[PDB]
């Protein structure tokens, strides 16, 4: 379930680049 | 015991009632229209039975040569109604009146001005007042608790606000003033039906208090184990709050569209064309809620979770555990366990002077003494294909860790936050 994981990924991209 | 010398009236809460604890035993009659709470706050409304009557101990002795006394109390005056500016500005109303044989003193209010008036036995009058601005983006006084002290000696009447001298009026002309009559706490004048006033710690002294003595009482009465919200009331768990940043007063937090981060936007302001008033909106941005880690009072050093509401669900504020720069964007997402994010925050109060601001320290573990960083606002480079533009983001920063140690504490640090709950004394209709 937990799309908390998908979000975690949008986060990492937001800070990475 | 410095702030207990020469006290002749000290009204304090006790058993759902107000009582004189001066040691002189004055009689106090609080009528059913007065709201009282155990935080020593009392509310005077427009109802006829919203009043308090104090009958003073007549054996008390006053200075016979000149009027040598002082009055102090905390007050919270509601914001004006946008569609009632004129009456606000012009209608004066008495809030506290102590007259005997047409001589005495009174405290009244006209819009954004607090007024102290003395009438001697010859009928001569003098007043001194304090007026706060009603056009600032963010006011330090409107609908917020503040400390008042009025002192009178042979030569003049002074008004101190939050321990500092603000006004003075020469009264060398005034002769005897009868000051031991009944004290009536009640809104009296052409007031709106919705008008009200909150007061706390009303006290009278038979001496002119010194500036040093006044500043000391300000600090002592401002002291508490708990944190306060933007208006100055106790900060609470499980209560919705908008967030305010002392270092960027016109900024607010908004969840970025399609991204789990908080971007900082600019506060909108009063629209209607009234040259008399101006303010920035307070009820904007995400609605946050503080949860205890483990409705209460949030105390300094407590461990909490800073949550907020995102479309029918309670979300949480996290910090990535391994950001490598000095500061990073906070992660705003659903409540869930993670290996790469910290969620525990310790709420602090680094300022040693009275303040309504607090700080948010992210902790690895409640136990570990390790400090990850403090929550603040930082400008991030959002370099795009075309050209580079910047934008502020709700962040965590390691730089504040050291700055918060500098003394005196810097009130403008971007890690200083205040919580703003909806309050009946502040209305901002579109």
């Amino acid at each position: 379930e937990d799309m908390f994981a998908k979000l975690k990924d949008k986060f990492f991209n937001e800070i990475n680049k | 015991s410095e702030i207990l010398n020469n006290i002749i009236l000290n009204l304090r809460y006790k058993d759902n009632n107000l009582i004189d604890l001066s040691g002189y035993g004055a009689k106090v009659e609080v009528y059913d229209g007065v709201e009282l709470n155990d935080k020593n706050q009392f509310k005077l409304t427009s109802s006829a039975n919203s009043k308090i009557r104090v009958t003073q101990n007549q054996n008390i002795i006053f200075n016979s040569v000149f009027l040598d006394f002082s009055v102090s109390f905390w007050i919270r005056i509601p914001k004006y109604k946008n569609d009632g500016i004129q009456n606000y500005i012009h209608n004066e109303y008495t809030i506290i009146n102590c007259m005997k044989n047409n001589s005495g003193w009174k405290i009244s209010i006209r819009g954004n001005r607090i007024i102290w008036t003395l009438i001697d036995i010859n009928g001569k009058t003098k007043s001194v007042f304090f007026e706060y601005n009603i056009r600032e983006d963010i006011s330090e006084y409107i609908n917020r608790w503040f400390f008042v002290t009025i002192t009178n000696n042979l030569n003049n009447a002074k008004i101190y606000i939050n321990g500092k001298l603000e006004s003075n009026t020469d009264i060398k002309d005034i002769r005897e003033v009868i000051a031991n009559g009944e004290i009536i706490f009640k809104l009296d004048g052409d007031i709106d039906r919705t008008q009200f006033i909150w007061m706390k710690y009303f006290s009278i002294f038979n001496t002119e208090l010194s500036q040093s003595n006044i500043e000391e009482r300000y600090k002592i009465q401002s002291y508490s184990e708990y944190l306060k919200d933007f208006w100055g009331n106790p900060l609470m768990y499980n209560k919705e709050y908008y967030m305010f940043n002392a270092g960027n007063k016109n900024s607010y937090i908004k969840l970025k569209k399609d991204s789990p981060v908080g971007e900082i936007l600019t506060r909108s302001k009063y629209n209607q064309n009234s040259k008399y008033i101006n303010y920035r909106d307070l009820y904007i941005g995400e609605k946050f809620i503080i949860r205890r880690k483990s409705d209460d009072i949030v105390r300094k050093e407590d461990y909490i979770y800073l949550d907020f509401f995102n479309l029918n669900q309670e979300w949480r504020v996290y910090t990535y555990k391994y950001f490598k720069k000095e500061e990073e964007k906070l992660f705003l997402a659903p409540i869930s366990d993670s290996d790469e994010f910290y969620n525990t925050i310790q709420i602090k109060e680094y300022d040693e002077q009275p303040t309504y601001s607090c700080q948010l320290l992210f902790k690895k573990d409640e136990e570990s003494t390790d400090e990850i960083g403090l929550i603040g606002i930082h400008r991030f480079y959002e370099s795009g294909i075309v050209f580079e533009e910047y934008k502020d983001y709700f962040c965590i920063s390691k730089w504040y860790l050291k700055e918060v140690k500098r003394k005196p504490y810097n009130l403008k640090l971007g890690c200083n936050w205040q919580f703003i709950p909806k309050d009946e004394g502040w209305t901002e209709p579109p």
